[PDB]
DNA sequence: TTTTTTTTTTTTTT
């Protein structure tokens, strides 16, 4: 231990010597963070290489038995640094991060075991906090003698030596000190390598500054290290312990949430405001695969800024930002637009059910079939809360939580009060409905209602509804069946967009950034008489639809559809990052919808 | 033809003054020869405070530009890498401007042979060649005191018989394959050498410098090494460590290699990219793909350890790296790639061999960052020059590692690329050169850079030919974009397999110029290096077809 | 219209004030300089210790006509005794030259070859000494109140830097109370 | 292993005698052609390019594609299809 | 030194 002694000489004095020219990066950030109370410092792997490579050749070799050693000089790190003496000093968390090299999940097997490896995957489910020892001291149950165990990571029963026999010690509960731990259950990466299979789940463990770190359902990157334990031959339960974990790009965004700030992107998102293009040139951003339906195309931009959200006391309070609908014949694009809709979302869920992939689209809580007792298990919607909803198949939906659908999009909540629970809970979530309508072009000729289902309902319950009708027509095709073959290979129309990226057009891992962005400040809002003029519109759309229905026909037209066209305002205004919204402003708004009023003329 | 501390000494007396100077450099051009040797040369000027403008010219035409542009009051004037061949006397004229003229010119260069109007006639230069060649050259001795100033009528045929022996003569001097000799670099080296002055940088700028062109020839590189290593021996930073240190921190002597991107990048990736593994071991080829894992086979590694990073493979596998080598590479005919040379140390941020470090300088060149489309065009290579020349500069080494995974970006183009060409088989052997063409592919705007046809061709000759006996033959590569068919296009020179008899001279500098001296119709010289012209397709397969004949070589 | 920054000196100003000190230099030159604020001097002798002021010096070592004498306070051993002094004092900040952190970085930067072993040592014992100083300092700051305050020993580039959270903050502290009457 | 490309060179020939496979494509019926069914064409080509193993497509890997593209919508058509085959003959 | 457990939710199915 005294060569672990000298061992952490060898990182105190790793910590004190190193330099970058001139500043000691880790040093500063040690009193950096002292103040932050985060009692952990992040360092590259690469200033240790560079520093002795040594220390690393046998670090890379059973870092386990090293990594608390790590620590415990850095604790005396701060010990030099926090203050002087002659309290309480938290024992530190380290989180080391490199660029190292990257390896996939299906490939992991015995070999690599207890050592590092930098790897993604992504998290399927959060584990509830699970708090876990760092001191605690017992008196013995006979002799009464004061024993004191530091706990260290990284299982470990109490030592039994001052009948007394064979283990008489319990726990000073009142004295000794703590920290969380996550239980990650984490999955590969869709892409690879499923080969023929079933994506695995790969269980790991965060704790202290580590968790709550990483979102249910994001991408990530975690580091760690791989190792086993029993938990009921030998058949032990393989997992990572999990040191340091970074998030892939950002992702950040949670909660609140981060800029931060970098402070080119306020001027280059008032710049946007300030490009008369903008609106138009995130419609460039939306579909490099789709050339043309230019109309649904500016509609999926209004939505994921969120619309108008105003609480208004007493509890009433109206969505953001509405629905929409990309019912048409197959050739639509919108599954394909769809599968450019969802990577946009900053977090999404994408649904082609029934319910995605297996789940039930609204949470459906299931028993623990071990202890009993019913838990909440989770569903589609709940975890895109405050992000997209993606529909296929939406002619297939689960019919009894499609009322739960019917309901969400509105009330913005779902209520159980099934088993025990009744906790109403929030789906603030914005739905695009993408099914494809009854027989294709021959609702056409016939009643255009009643497509979705069995009622009409379903429409004015969605707000943006779109019939996409593309004829065989000359020459819009021949230029999109030109920029087909420009498409395919090799990229020719996938370079010619690159120049539009120096010209114009948006980057669109920026739009998440945007959308994110500008989805943080405060509700945007329309002045009065874009109001009075959404009446005076509105009030010959309903007239109109009282005088097309002067053939009886039966259908569609509501008061949350008036509604509905407003949220669009406040959402083509988020844009603009105004408070207001100008007059022609809206209007492009209104022109907007107007297509889907002769849906209801068609 | 002087030696430096005269005309050096000489150009401190036209060199202070304010408002400055008057003198410039004129950078000439992307060729990186200048680039270390303008540094230090910079650094010189730094280090006396003498104001001076720094103009990175790119076109040869772009010369004519700026020189006839503004040029006003400047009493000297320096230029790099150019009139070698062309005289700017006759290309500027000037004329005779105020003996003591009003203005000097200084010019400098490696590639042969020098204009007729270069040694002699002294009045724009100053000529640099010294003490380089000599040589003697006495044939410019003759090509003017025997021409100037140049029984009547028996003596007539005579003297013109005598004056057709010199024209006979000095006609097979410029006529002759051009040819780079030395890196200018150690030239200004013993240059400062001569002046007192030497710095561990400006010997690692001699070696980037000198570094420069190894992937062409050496040839005197091979004895730079002396040139070099002694100076090396000349540097003793430390009796003995002193750990690290954090600074100083120099550089040493290592077992080098020709294969590409060792430090940064995957072992596996760095014999997979490598030029010296290519046409030995058949990259494009499966067989030497499954063979190359031979390699490792009786190397000991795992393919894991291959597509590894090269900081974390284990410092087992790193001190017996040679050592295996030399119980393996021997095997396939790769023995040849262990070199002894020169590796800079950021210690902290890394160790970085010369030859290594090279590659992103390279990169920063062609990517980083209506005729006046092309201009515009040039102009930004021009400016992702300068991201060059701070790349030179230690002080950001954040910015060179762009360039450096840049590299990879290059490579994967590249080696993808040729191998794309070779599957295809698109080599014709005509009968005095190998030749090919690219009508199109992926990223052909890469392919306008007159360096990625550079490194591509070289690549693809290196390919093309190991050899792959017999007889070497040299090359000619073409690509077109954009511009109407400008269909940029190089000459290129067989490289021996380690084991040069002769420099060997490339013919199409003359050659190029036979078919522009012939009827040159869309032919355009606007470059500087005469090894590659911009071509019309519509002329340019005539233009190949006047390339068949007459043969020159 | 300064704007920025503008009561306190931005530390880009203050080195302009430091880098108007006096201190020795080590000549290689053996008209006149005139100047103004120079006085000395007739051709000044070479390879000898001489006063001059520091941006004179910083120029001519920039042509390196000149050597800059380490500060008989910046060494090794010197460090030591006041760091310590500065262990076993909890409150008072000991003793410094006080234009220091400047000449540190300002030496550094050019000077950094005529010290002996000042690499990877002074900086970080500097890093340290600005260390438990800062921490001395920012200790200190719990007894801020109005209106006293003694700083006693404390650096221009230390001061400065921190200058607008006493200063500004304080002048809420004093109007309130004193408003209370 | 083979991963075959098409050059943009000679095929924006499928993209003016797709207009040719469309535009009368109205003339008998509908459709049932999609944007989709123009996309498929190049995925017929590229198989038979892969059968060549010729890494990229060559012009007739085309032919092959679109001759059977061709025919699958010809007598896909009813009786009509009389005078469908009289237009697509270019096609051949 | 070991102790002791069938409804409720959802599902796929004639
Ligand atoms: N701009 C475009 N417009 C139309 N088709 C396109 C476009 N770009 C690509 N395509 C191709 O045509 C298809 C467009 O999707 P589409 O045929 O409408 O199926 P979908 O309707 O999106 N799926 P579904 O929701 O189940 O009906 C893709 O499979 C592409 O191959």
């Amino acid at each position: 231990d005294d060569d672990n002694t000298e061992i952490i000489k060898s990182f105190k004095n790793f910590i004190l010597e190193f330099r970058l020219d001139s500043q000691f990066i880790y040093r500063d950030q040690l009193r950096n963070n002292i103040l932050v109370k985060n009692y952990s410092l992040t360092v590259n792997m690469e200033h240790l290489i560079g520093y002795n490579e040594d220390i690393y050749k046998k670090l890379s070799d059973e870092p386990s038995d090293i990594i608390p050693l790590f620590e415990t000089a850095i604790t005396q790190v701060a010990k030099r640094i926090s203050i002087l003496s002659r309290n309480s000093l938290p024992t530190f968390q380290l989180i080391l991060n490199s660029n190292a090299n990257q390896i996939p999940l299906r490939d992991l097997d015995s070999e690599h075991v207890s050592k590092i490896v930098r790897l993604s995957g992504i998290i399927i489910s959060t584990s509830v906090l699970s708090s876990r020892a760092t001191y605690l001291s017992i008196m013995c149950r006979n002799c009464r003698h004061t024993t004191s165990i530091t706990i260290n990571n990284f299982t470990v029963s109490l030592p039994r030596s001052c009948n007394c026999g064979p283990d008489p010690y319990i726990i000073i509960h009142e004295s000794s000190k703590f920290i969380d731990q996550q239980f990650l259950k984490l999955q590969e990466i869709p892409e690879l390598v499923p080969v023929g299979e079933m994506p695995r789940n790969l269980t790991m463990t965060c704790d202290r500054y580590l968790t709550n770190k990483v979102i249910p359902g994001t991408r990530v990157t975690i580091v760690g290290i791989y190792s086993i334990y029993n938990s009921k031959v030998a058949i032990r339960t393989p997992y990572i312990k999990i040191l340091g974990i970074q998030s892939d790009v950002e992702t950040s965004s949670i909660w609140n949430s981060v800029t931060m700030f970098t402070e080119e992107e306020e001027e280059e998102f008032l710049q946007l405001s300030r490009n008369p293009k903008l609106y138009e040139i995130l419609t460039n951003s939306i579909a490099p695969s789709i050339f043309g339906n230019e109309d649904i195309k500016k509609a999926i931009v209004c939505l994921l800024m969120g619309g108008s959200k105003k609480i208004l006391p007493d509890g009433m309070r109206l969505r953001g930002d509405i629905n929409v609908l990309l019912l048409g014949d197959p050739g639509t694009a919108k599954s394909q637009l769809l599968k450019f809709v969802e990577k946009v979302s900053p977090i999404a869920v994408y649904t082609s059910g029934k319910g995605s992939s297996a789940a039930g689209l609204t949470a459906s809580v299931q028993r623990d079939p071990m202890t009993r007792e019913f838990y909440l298990e989770g569903g589609a919607m709940v975890l895109a809360d405050g992000g997209v909803v993606c529909i296929d198949e939406f002619d297939k939906m689960r019919d009894e939580d499609r009322v739960a659908i019917h309901e969400a999009m509105e009330q913005q909540t779902i209520s159980i009060a099934k088993a025990g629970i009744t906790t109403v809970l929030n789906s603030r979530t914005s739905v695009l409905a993408a099914a494809n309508p009854i027989y294709g072009r021959y609702d056409d000729l016939k009643s255009p209602g009643d497509n979705i289902d069995f009622q009409t309902t379903i429409l004015s319950r969605f707000d943006m509804i779109f019939i996409v009708k593309d004829d065989h027509n000359e020459e819009r095709d021949i230029s999109i069946a030109n920029h087909v073959i420009n498409i395919h290979t090799g990229n020719a129309n996938a370079m010619q967009n690159q120049q539009e990226e120096n010209g114009s057009e948006i980057s669109i891992e920026k739009m998440k950034r945007y959308i994110t962005y500008c989805r943080l400040k405060c509700a945007p809002r329309l002045s009065p008489q874009a109001a009075e003029k959404l009446s005076s519109n509105f009030v010959t759309i309903r007239k109109q639809l009282l005088i097309n229905e002067l053939e009886s026909t039966e259908r569609p037209i509501t008061i949350r559809q008036l509604e509905a066209i407003i949220r669009i305002t406040e959402s083509l205004a988020k844009l603009e990052l105004s408070p207001i919204a100008q007059e022609r402003h809206v209007d492009e708004a209104i022109r907007l919808f107007q297509a889907s009023t002769m849906d209801a003329a068609s | 033809i002087s030696q430096f501390s005269e005309a050096y000494n000489k150009i401190l007396r036209n060199s202070s003054s304010h408002s400055s100077c008057q003198l410039v450099i004129f950078v000439s051009c992307l060729n990186i020869d200048a680039l270390c040797a303008t540094k230090m040369l910079s650094l010189l000027f730094k280090k006396q405070l003498v104001q001076s403008q720094i103009v990175p010219i790119f076109g040869y035409s772009e010369l004519r530009r700026h020189y006839s542009q503004l040029d006003d009051n400047i009493n000297s004037l320096l230029l790099v890498g150019f009139g070698g061949v062309i005289d700017l006397e006759a290309f500027l004229e000037i004329d005779p401007q105020e003996q003591s003229f009003r203005r000097d010119i200084y010019v400098l260069d490696a590639h042969r042979p020098w204009n007729l109007d270069n040694i002699f006639g002294s009045q724009i230069i100053q000529c640099f060649d010294d003490g380089t060649v000599d040589d003697t050259l006495g044939e410019q001795k003759e090509a003017y005191y025997k021409l100037l100033e140049l029984n009547d009528l028996s003596k007539r045929k005579q003297r013109k018989k005598q004056i057709h022996e010199y024209e006979g003569v000095l006609e097979e001097y410029y006529s002759q394959g051009t040819t780079v000799v030395n890196s200018i670099s150690a030239q200004i080296y013993s240059l400062l050498s001569a002046i007192g002055e030497t710095n561990l940088s400006n010997l690692w700028l001699n070696i980037l410098g000198t570094t420069s062109l190894d992937i062409a020839y050496a040839q005197v590189y091979n004895r730079l090494y002396p040139l070099l290593q002694d100076e090396v021996k000349r540097l003793t930073p430390s009796s003995r460590n002193s750990v690290k240190t954090p600074d100083t921190l120099t550089l040493n002597i290592q077992p080098d290699y020709y294969l590409f991107l060792l430090r940064h990048s995957s072992l596996y990736d760095s014999f997979y990219y490598s030029n010296y593994v290519n046409a030995k071991l058949s990259l494009w080829n499966e067989n030497g793909k499954k063979r190359l894992h031979k390699m490792f086979a009786r190397m000991g590694i795992p393919l894991s350890t291959a597509q590894e990073t090269w900081l974390y493979m284990d410092h087992s596998i790193k001190r017996e790296l040679g050592i295996i080598f030399d119980k393996n590479l021997d095997r396939y005919g790769l023995q040849d790639i262990i070199r002894d040379g020169f590796v800079r140390t950021l210690g902290y941020r890394g160790s970085i061999s010369a030859s290594e470090f090279v590659e992103a300088l390279t990169a920063l060149l062609e990517v980083g960052n209506s005729a006046q489309k092309l201009t515009n065009l040039r102009k930004r290579w021009v400016s992702n020059f300068w991201l060059s020349w701070d790349a030179l500069d230690d002080r950001k080494v954040e910015l060179l590692n762009r360039g450096i995974q840049l590299a990879q970006d290059l490579q994967r183009a590249i080696f993808n690329t040729g191998v794309a060409i070779l599957e295809k088989k698109l080599i014709k052997h005509l009968r005095i050169y190998r030749l090919c063409v690219l009508q199109d592919g992926p990223d052909l705007d890469l392919y306008r850079n007159p360096l990625t046809l550079l490194r591509l061709g070289n690549w693809l000759i290196e390919c093309c030919a190991e050899s792959e006996d017999k007889q070497l033959l040299p090359m000619v590569l073409a690509s077109i974009d954009e511009n109407t068919d400008t269909y940029l296009v190089a000459g290129l020179t067989p490289r021996y397999p380690r084991g040069t008899k002769k420099p060997i001279l490339n013919n199409f500098s003359m050659a190029f110029q036979q078919i522009t001296a012939e009827t040159d119709a869309k032919v355009r010289i606007d470059n500087f290096e005469s090894s590659i012209i911009e071509i019309r397709r519509e002329d340019l397969s005539p233009f190949l077809e006047k390339l068949t004949l007459s043969g020159l070589l | 219209l300064p704007a920025h920054l503008q009561q306190t000196f931005s530390p880009e100003e203050i080195q302009f004030i430091v880098e108007n000190e006096p201190i020795k230099i080590f000549p290689r030159i053996t008209w006149q300089l005139i100047t103004t604020d120079d006085k000395a001097l007739n051709n000044m002798v070479a390879m000898r210790s001489t006063e001059v002021v520091l941006w004179i010096a910083l120029l001519l070592k920039q042509q390196s006509k000149c050597s800059i004498v380490a500060p008989q306070w910046l060494t090794t051993k010197e460090l030591d005794r006041k760091i310590q002094y500065e262990k076993t004092h909890p409150d008072r900040f000991s003793e410094l030259p006080w234009n220091w952190l400047v000449l540190a970085r300002i030496l550094f930067n050019k000077a950094k070859d005529d010290f002996h072993d000042p690499i990877h040592e002074l900086r970080g014992k500097i890093q340290d000494l600005r260390e438990i100083r800062q921490i001395k300092v920012l200790k200190g700051l719990k007894y801020l109140n109005e209106s006293h305050l003694q700083l006693d020993n404390l650096s221009l580039l230390e001061i400065n830097e921190l200058r607008p959270f006493i200063t500004e903050i304080m002048d809420k502290l004093r109007e309130i109370h004193t408003a209370s009457l | 292993k083979i991963y075959p490309k098409l050059h943009q060179m000679d095929m924006d020939k499928v993209s003016r005698v797709y207009a040719d496979l469309r535009r009368e494509s109205i003339s008998t019926g509908s459709f049932p052609i999609t944007v989709r069914h123009l996309e498929s064409i190049l995925r017929i080509a590229e198989s038979f390019a892969k059968m060549r193993l010729s890494e990229f497509v060559s012009s007739y890997d085309l032919d092959r594609a679109i001759k059977v593209v061709v025919d699958s919508f010809v007598d896909a058509q009813k009786v009509s299809v009389r005078r469908q085959l009289r237009r697509s003959f270019a096609i051949y």
